[PDB]
């Protein structure tokens, strides 16, 4: 934050920062400072960054569990702009580019599951699952790799601990399902019982459709910290 | 002052440029061949590194105490691999003080491809 | 012990760190025609004696090859010009004339394939003592030819205009063209 | 090119003088060189300041004599 | 003659298989034929790696490696000495040179 | 900025196919130290505690 208070350059000679603050759940809520142009003829600097969005680690929002989900991201889209301060909500989350390379090996099978999902509130989302095969402990061959029975049985298995989990759960309550992994771990106790399995965990989550003016969806995001429950 | 600096590294040019989190403002950008007048030299680490260090002057002046690394190759159907500049970049940011914050691949990597440049028999060079 | 037992040989110091080890007043004795084998192994030479190696040069272009007597009476008579003008013991002024001129950047092929783009190189003390002696006996020998300013004057000027720093001298204009090239191709 | 070759000061002997003391120390060649005399010329005006007493040699040779001036203050 | 039983590609039971791309020649190769090495390597360059851990403000953020497949076709690959030209007997041996990196 | 004496740790090696060059690792004489691998030229031992004007323009190691 430097040139509302004093010299920057030709662009920042005439610049604010506005303080960009992150949902309840999140442990640390301010994200960072958002660089935008002084009030104008039609732009109007708070309409100007009312949809920005911002990439945000879990590790940085929710900080002191950092070697747990570093690589889990979230995407925050401000919705609100009141007292100076940028609101935002979950408009997605994806595991990071360094861990997902990691989670492919040879010799194991790959499943990756696509389910739309209609929230108990407005909004749409597709949640994106990974889960990979491991050796059994005996293992006789070098190749984790199951037969048609357990593939389909396994991805029969995803979509239905997606079913009674995300199914039906609205924004908030999602928000702290995925941000605690907690979903990510019914799949693997439910896939435990199917195979051996490692990396059972939702990749990506992406708001597919946004019901129109979430204000009152972005009042329990952020201010209900009261109502955590 | 947390912001992310986007280091194009590929191959031709270098582009170290830093920007809002949200990436809609950019408070700074400098290129590798801006400083060379030679064209091959652009994507070499020398020219690299008289970049961002004109770079550091203007992003520490408009704040940007600390700023995240995503670097990105010309990814696509093109290389995947940084290339020359990309370490020098990282370097000399730590050099002028600029700390840092986390570091990730930008790579546009495609999941089914379009088809590339070359033909069947290849670039005969 | 004083040099050719007339300018006074005190503690000649050198202002260099680099060009301390390699630049050697500690083993100079009276008249620089010790018969040495300095070039020998790899590393002897640095051992030698600043106004020996000086000295050595000024034998050169095939016209004097091997007059070491004529190149010392050089020696001698630019010394005392040196000493007359500056006031002060010409083996400092040496010494500060050759730190100065050595050029510090050099640039080197690097072998890169066909590519013969002269990369930027550090450069040895060492190699640095010699060029400098070189670029001061070189410089030394284009001031004269068919001029009317004979050797030891021209030698002895070479010297004290390299001493401070000047563009003027061929020794310091060597050291900065190098160097200006050097950074081109860095 | 310094041509003239025979004492040819005439009123500028004081001159070629006061240079000649000007320069606390001279050779035959800077002489020739500053003024426009030949070196010979100089071996001959170098003696009439010597015997004088207003240079000294400080180094002698058939090739290079060098004089510095003993006072000039 | 048969310079290698295998023909040069790793099909068996395949009639026809998938086509790759060299990386830098953009050749068209077989799947088979191509070379196919795996490397895992730090993002940043590993003399810098400890320089960046340190400034890294993060608590315990461990540098994270690049995963990237590399495929080279065969003429691609000799003139980049990803594998060498070698003698009679020693084509016969399957196994890594000096023991994926 | 302005040359940095820095001392030799060891003589990597000659290299440039014609040994003409040869690489040395240099620590930074004035606080700092940083153990960096730079090209040099001419006869180079050990502790010859070169100065170089570029300072952070290190260079690869020898292939």
């Amino acid at each position: 934050k430097k040139i509302t208070q004093r010299k920057n350059p030709d662009p920042y000679l005439k610049k604010e920062w506005y303080p960009v603050i992150a949902p309840a759940h999140f442990k640390s809520r301010h994200i960072g400072q958002t660089p935008v142009t002084k009030t104008a003829g039609l732009r109007v600097a708070t309409d100007v960054i009312n949809h920005r969005v911002y990439e945000v680690n879990l590790g940085d929002l929710n900080p002191g569990a950092e070697d747990l989900n570093g690589n889990t991201k979230f995407y925050l889209q401000t919705q609100l702009v009141s007292d100076g301060k940028c609101l935002t909500n979950f408009h997605g989350m994806d595991i990071t580019r360094h861990k997902y390379g990691s989670l492919f090996r040879k010799g194991c099978d790959c499943i990756d599951v696509f389910m739309d999902i209609p929230t108990t509130d407005g909004y749409l989302l597709r949640v994106f699952v990974i889960a990979f095969t491991d050796r059994f402990r005996f293992q006789r061959r070098k190749n984790c790799h199951v037969k048609g029975r357990v593939i389909r049985m396994m991805r029969a298995g995803i979509y239905e601990t997606l079913h009674n989990e995300l199914g039906k759960v609205s924004i908030p309550v999602l928000v702290t399902k995925l941000s605690n992994f907690e979903v990510n771990a019914k799949l693997t106790e439910a896939l435990q019982k199917i195979t051996m399995c490692r990396d059972v965990m939702i990749r990506r989550v992406k708001v597919v459709k946004r019901p129109r003016n979430t204000m009152e969806l972005l009042s329990t995001m952020h201010d209900s910290n009261q109502v955590r429950n | 002052a947390f912001a992310v600096c986007h280091i194009y590294a590929g191959k031709n040019d270098t582009f170290i440029h830093v920007t809002d989190l949200s990436g809609r403002e950019t408070i700074g950008r400098v290129s590798g061949g801006m400083k060379v007048k030679r064209h091959c030299d652009e994507p070499s680490a020398y020219a690299a590194m008289q970049a961002t260090q004109d770079l550091i002057e203007i992003i520490t002046d408009r704040g940007i105490t600390a700023v995240h690394i995503k670097i990105r190759a010309d990814g696509g159907t093109g290389k995947r691999v940084y290339g020359q500049g990309g370490s020098a970049a990282i370097r000399a940011l730590v050099r002028g003080g600029i700390k840092i914050g986390r570091i990730e691949d930008s790579t546009p990597i495609p999941t089914d491809r379009t088809r590339h440049k070359g033909g069947r028999r290849g670039r005969r060079l | 012990v004083a040099l050719f037992n007339k300018w006074p040989l005190t503690d000649v110091k050198c202002q260099d760190e680099s060009l301390e080890a390699y630049i050697s007043i500690d083993n100079h004795s009276f008249v620089p025609h010790s018969a040495g084998r300095w070039s020998a192994k790899r590393f002897r030479k640095a051992k030698c004696p600043v106004v020996e190696r000086l000295t050595n040069s000024l034998m050169m272009h095939g016209r004097n090859s091997g007059k070491k007597l004529m190149a010392m009476k050089t020696v001698g008579e630019a010394f005392e010009l040196i000493n007359l003008y500056t006031g002060k013991n010409p083996v400092q002024v040496l010494v500060d004339a050759v730190a100065n001129s050595g050029p510090r950047e050099d640039s080197c092929r690097i072998g890169k394939g066909g590519q013969v783009r002269r990369q930027s190189v550090d450069v040895s003390p060492l190699r640095r003592v010699n060029i400098g002696i070189y670029n001061i006996a070189t410089g030394a020998r284009k001031a004269a030819f068919r001029k009317v300013r004979p050797f030891a004057e021209c030698l002895a000027e070479e010297i004290m205009n390299a001493a401070a720093g000047a563009d003027k001298s061929y020794a310091i204009s060597q050291r900065n063209s190098v160097e200006r090239i050097a950074v081109s191709n860095r | 090119v310094d041509y003239p070759t025979l004492f040819a000061d005439e009123a500028a002997m004081n001159e070629a003088l006061k240079f000649i003391k000007n320069s606390k120390c001279i050779t035959h060649t800077q002489i020739c060189e500053r003024l426009r005399v030949s070196v010979a010329l100089a071996k001959r005006v170098m003696r009439q300041l010597v015997k004088s007493g207003d240079f000294a040699i400080v180094s002698k040779s058939s090739r290079m004599t060098i004089f510095k001036n003993m006072t000039k203050k | 003659p048969v310079k290698r039983r295998n023909n040069g590609r790793s099909k068996y039971n395949c009639g026809h298989t998938n086509i790759v791309r060299c990386q830098n020649c953009h050749r068209c190769v077989p799947k088979d034929k191509v070379i196919k090495r795996f490397t895992i390597r730090n993002i940043v360059d590993n003399t810098i790696a400890d320089d960046v851990l340190n400034a890294c403000v993060i608590q315990g953020f461990a540098i994270p490696k690049l995963y990237n497949k590399v495929q080279y076709c065969v003429s691609c690959s000799i003139h980049n000495h990803i594998v060498r030209v070698r003698s009679r007997e020693d084509r016969k041996i399957r196994t890594p040179p000096k023991r994926n990196s | 900025p302005e040359p940095i004496n820095a001392r030799v740790i060891e003589v990597l090696g000659r290299t440039s196919s014609r040994g003409g060059i040869t690489q040395v690792k240099v620590e930074f004489m004035t606080g700092e130290k940083r153990q960096i691998i730079r090209n040099v030229i001419g006869p180079v031992r050990k502790d010859d505690i070169l100065v170089l004007m570029e300072s952070e323009r290190e260079a690869r190691r020898l292939r």
